[PDB]
């Protein structure tokens, strides 16, 4: 069981953080999704720390224990959007959806 | 019991913060590990590891970590190394099961894998089954120290895993079993 | 070309079996696992339930065992996802989407699943 903030509210140029706590996490890892509001969602971060390509360099994972942490550095005007977490169950069945965050 | 939640967890730690992971109050197969052939050492203590479905046990910790190729041969009772002394020492009564598997494919980037660290400077040996995950400034005069400074070292080295180099160096995932 | 093409939007009644595809294209279709997500209007994303495309095993959410049954076609490219008896709640956006880790040697066993990277357009279905 994966929760989270249901929003953060940062006016443009602050830093959001976007923190995710869960007791099954010492032993997994948090995918970050975006999803602004229409379509599919992006992956953010993966693995705790790593981002893909096409992901800009403003976003930058944690994780201190059994909470993760999703930071935006410089936060833009296209940045409104819904922020999920994943995990498991500390084995790897029964992948698991964090509340949701919609960063404003 | 949950055996997925000990062999099949994404992150495991580094081999100075180990970690237990207690298994109770549950029956226990056992045999999803020994019908497996991909494990690379699977070394048992005491047991004789086709007799564990027939023994119950008071409890059953599962040490789980991450250590260099080379370096599975010092998880082992009366070893010796940077490992055994200054990482993860088993005692010399241990009685569980030792398993390794190697995992290559996960842990070695080719860029390289510098997530894993050792403790190679220690004042002192480990007793067994302790852990020291203290990250303090070693200075083998005792005093302390801060670093840069002569005679004055970080106690953690990074094993750097890289996927381009032989079954030695290469990372190896080790579950230690140990039952009472 | 990595893309998972799904199908069209639908309409049921609370109780008929509904069927949504995913044609897979471009990767090896066998090297990567397929997870089914869906998400009510208003709500957040829901995990319902995964496919390993060799043959291998499934996983289905806790709490709906018994419901949803996916399915693999290695001929054709595609995942196929049936739930059966549907309620007041299962109107959803159903979203087909793969998995950022490349399986293979026999299964290197510790394997980071999850990481859902290349996401369907999302069937859309009401009952
Ligand atoms: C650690 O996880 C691996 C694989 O991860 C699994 O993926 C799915 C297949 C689900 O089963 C998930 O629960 C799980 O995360 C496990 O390996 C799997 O073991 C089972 C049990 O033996 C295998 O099922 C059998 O396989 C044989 C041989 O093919 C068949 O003849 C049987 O009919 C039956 O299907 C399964 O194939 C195997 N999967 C893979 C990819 O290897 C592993 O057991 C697990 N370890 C622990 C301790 O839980
Ligand atoms: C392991 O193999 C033996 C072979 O005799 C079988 O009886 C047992 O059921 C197997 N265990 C599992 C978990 O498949």
């Amino acid at each position: 069981d994966l929760t989270q903030p249901p929003s953060v509210s940062v006016s443009p140029g602050q830093t959001a953080r976007i923190t995710c706590s869960g007791d099954a996490l010492p032993s997994q890892y948090v995918y970050w999704y975006q999803q602004r509001p229409g379509q599919a969602p992006v992956l953010v971060m993966y693995k705790d720390s790593e981002r893909p390509p096409g992901i800009p360099e403003r976003f930058s994972g944690s994780t201190s224990g059994t909470t993760a942490t999703l930071t935006i550095t410089g936060v833009q005007a296209e940045d409104e959007a819904d922020y999920y977490c994943q995990s498991a169950d500390a084995s790897t069945t029964y992948h698991v959806f964090g509340g949701g965050t919609k960063v404003t | 019991c949950p055996f997925g939640e000990v062999f099949n967890a994404t992150k495991f730690p580094s081999v100075y913060a180990w970690e237990r992971k207690k298994i109770s109050n549950c029956v226990a197969d056992y045999s999803v590990l020994y019908n497996s052939t991909f494990f690379s050492t699977f070394k048992c203590y005491g047991v004789s590891a086709t007799k564990l479905n027939d023994l119950c046990f008071s409890n059953v910790y599962a040490d789980s970590f991450v250590v260099k190729g080379d370096d599975v041969r010092q998880i082992a009772p009366g070893q010796t190394g940077v490992i055994a002394d200054y990482n993860y020492k088993l005692p010399d009564d241990f009685m569980g099961c030792v398993l390794a598997w190697n995992t290559r494919n996960i842990d070695a980037t080719s860029t390289g894998n510098y997530n894993y660290k050792y403790r190679y400077l220690r004042h002192g040996k480990l007793r067994p089954f302790e852990r020291d995950i203290s990250n303090v400034p070693f200075s083998p005069d005792g005093k302390p120290c801060t670093p840069p400074a002569l005679n004055c070292y970080w106690p953690l080295n990074d094993y750097g895993f890289y996927t381009t180099t032989g079954i030695g160096y290469q990372p190896y995932r080790v579950v230690v079993l140990s039952f009472e | 070309q990595v893309q998972l093409v799904q199908s069209g939007a639908e309409v049921k009644k609370p109780g008929a079996s509904v069927i949504v595809s995913c044609k897979a294209s471009g990767y090896r279709f066998i090297s990567h696992y397929i997870h089914w997500v869906r998400q009510a209007p208003g709500q957040g994303l829901e995990w319902m339930g995964k496919i390993d495309p060799s043959g291998r095993g499934t996983t289905y959410a806790q709490k709906l065992q018994g419901r949803v049954s996916v399915t693999r076609d290695t001929s054709t490219s595609s995942v196929y996802m049936a739930l059966s008896g549907l309620r007041s709640d299962d109107t959803a956006v159903y979203y087909c989407a793969r998995d950022r880790f490349p399986l293979s040697d026999p299964y290197v066993w510790g394997s980071p699943l999850g990481g859902l990277d290349v996401w369907g357009q999302g069937t859309t279905v009401i009952v």
